[PDB]
């Protein structure tokens, strides 16, 4: 079990850790989150009580260092930092626990939700999408734009997702124009899986990370990226059987976890209706289809 | 963006542009089989690619052999159209390649876009106009060359004959669309109007009769009257 301590909570803010969240009052004595399960990535995110715009937060993995949170009154936001002094960091964590000023990561033992949402997400890949190599954790917020969005302005603050574009030379072999546009198998399997992602686990990891950023920060370009990578599989006639089955589990837990009241912006009607009912893979997403119908029959 | 009544004069500026109409690309007859089922038989078709400023028409004849052994032929027809249009652009010198291609049916955007990926500066546009280019096979010389073809063939025509020696592009296109609109609404009457006077002939190198300026006025009025009559009949107005 690991701990992310907080120096203080000067401003009233809603704090999330993974899918859990707590309200903290201006200068309430809040001093960290303990019992954080080792072995998965995690995200700690913020929304100030005074600006319900700009949700923001930090992806991290506690195996990679000792990390803590501190409010910066100049830049006006809670900042993640690394403590390199191991002894000085256990000292702070132990004193805060003794005083019991830390919330416990509230995992129910029956629950694999977080594992299922993050199964393929690896901190090393996150830090290639969010390039900022002097920190071991990654900052993301509501307003960050993607590389593909920029092309159609500040690159230091860009989400470097893999660019997918169904009407590009990358996607379409000369002479197979109609074949490749109607059946994206060559783009999925040769260009993206074998070529760029190397394997399906890295592909699924970016997909899951894109979804989580859309859900937790309302990041619009992440939502676009998640839908694109879904559509690319569903629009391919030839997909490894192991990918289809894992995909149905991945999407199931994503749909299960979404806030009911956000289904309007986060879910793209055309993509899902095409994936579930028109695509090559209509018959291959039985659990995802069943949850979608029983929870959002309107969108369909 | 889309072409409409507002931006209609753009068709006659000096930016090269082509209209593409795919309506006559895949043509069938429907008939009963011996066992009483329905079957189709394909006949020859054409792509109608037209420069509205100059009148130049690139009639690409689509021979029934294209379809042999293929499924989902109405979808394939769109990709074959786009394939052939792209090949036409590639065949033209750089300074003759269009800056825009306007498709008369929206289902053509994605096939042409994909076939034109090598030409990112050629803009593919839909249109909101209801252009009558499907009646191209009502023009006797075009129908004749399509139906006689024994292999894929491109035939070039000027669809304005020599009108541009005496009128502007704008007026020429308006005459062409009025003539085709009438042929579309009532082919038999439209054709009667054009040929009634046997002393007005069609030159061997032309598609339409050699009307004088005043005779064109009488013709155009007769085609307007045809079109309005058929409307009242269609709707009981």
């Amino acid at each position: 079990m690991n701990t992310v301590p907080f120096t203080s909570a000067p401003i009233e803010v809603t704090i999330g850790i993974d899918q859990y969240s707590f309200n903290v009052k201006e200068n309430q004595p809040f001093h960290g989150i303990k019992d954080i399960p080792i072995g998965h990535v995690h995200v700690i995110h913020f929304q100030h009580a005074d600006n319900s715009s700009m949700r923001y937060g930090y992806w991290f993995d506690c195996r990679m260092g000792n990390f803590y949170i501190q409010y910066d009154p100049k830049d006006g936001l809670y900042k993640m930092m690394e403590e390199r002094d191991g002894a000085k960091f256990e000292n702070i964590v132990h004193n805060f626990k003794e005083r019991q000023m830390m919330v416990s990561y509230p995992k129910i033992d029956e629950d694999d939700t977080w594992y299922n949402l993050t199964e393929f997400v690896q901190m090393d890949k996150i830090r290639k999408i969010v390039r900022k190599d002097e920190n071991q954790f990654s900052y993301v917020d509501s307003s960050m734009t993607t590389v593909q969005e920029n092309e159609l302005s500040d690159p230091a603050h860009s989400l470097n997702y893999t660019v997918i574009n169904f009407k590009s030379r990358e996607a379409i072999r000369p002479g197979h124009e109609m074949e490749d546009f109607l059946d994206k198998s060559y783009y999925l399997n040769t260009v993206m899986l074998q070529g760029i992602f190397k394997n399906s686990s890295n592909y699924f990891g970016e997909l899951q990370f894109a979804f989580l950023n859309a859900m937790f920060f309302g990041n619009y370009g992440s939502s676009l990226q998640w839908h694109a990578m879904i559509e690319l599989i569903c629009s391919s006639a030839t997909v490894p059987k192991h990918m289809l089955d894992k995909l149905d589990e991945i999407l199931y837990y994503q749909i299960k976890t979404l806030p009911e009241q956000y289904s309007d912006i986060l879910l793209n009607e055309r993509v899902w209706n095409i994936c579930l009912y028109s695509s090559f893979q209509k018959n291959s997403l039985h659990n995802t289809e069943k949850i979608m119908e029983n929870k959002y029959p309107e969108l369909l | 963006g889309a072409m409409n009544s507002s931006n209609y004069a753009e068709l006659f500026n000096n930016d090269i542009k082509l209209f593409v109409d795919d309506t006559n690309v895949y043509r069938v007859t429907v008939h009963k089989t011996f066992e009483g089922n329905v079957a189709t038989k394909a006949i020859n078709g054409c792509i109608f690619t037209l420069n509205p400023k100059t009148g130049h028409l690139f009639l690409k004849i689509i021979h029934t052999s294209v379809w042999a052994g293929q499924k989902r032929l109405s979808q394939l027809a769109k990709w074959k159209t786009a394939e052939e249009v792209s090949a036409l652009v590639r065949s033209l010198p750089k300074e003759e390649q269009p800056k825009q291609i306007i498709v008369t049916r929206k289902a053509m955007l994605d096939p042409l876009e994909v076939h034109m990926l090598d030409f990112p500066n050629i803009a593919i546009r839909p249109t909101e106009l209801r252009l009558p280019f499907s009646a191209a096979m009502s023009i006797d010389k075009l129908s004749d060359v399509v139906m006689k073809a024994t292999e894929p063939q491109m035939v070039l025509f000027n669809i304005y004959d020599d009108w541009l020696d005496r009128i502007s592009s704008y007026t020429a296109f308006s005459r062409l669309t009025l003539l085709l609109r009438a042929l579309k609404t009532n082919e038999e009457s439209a054709k009667m109007i054009l040929l009634s006077d046997p002393t007005i002939t069609i030159k061997s190198y032309h598609l339409w009769p050699s009307f004088t300026d005043e005779q064109w006025i009488t013709i155009e009025s007769q085609m307007r009257d045809l079109i309005l009559t058929e409307y009242g009949r269609k709707y009981n107005v």
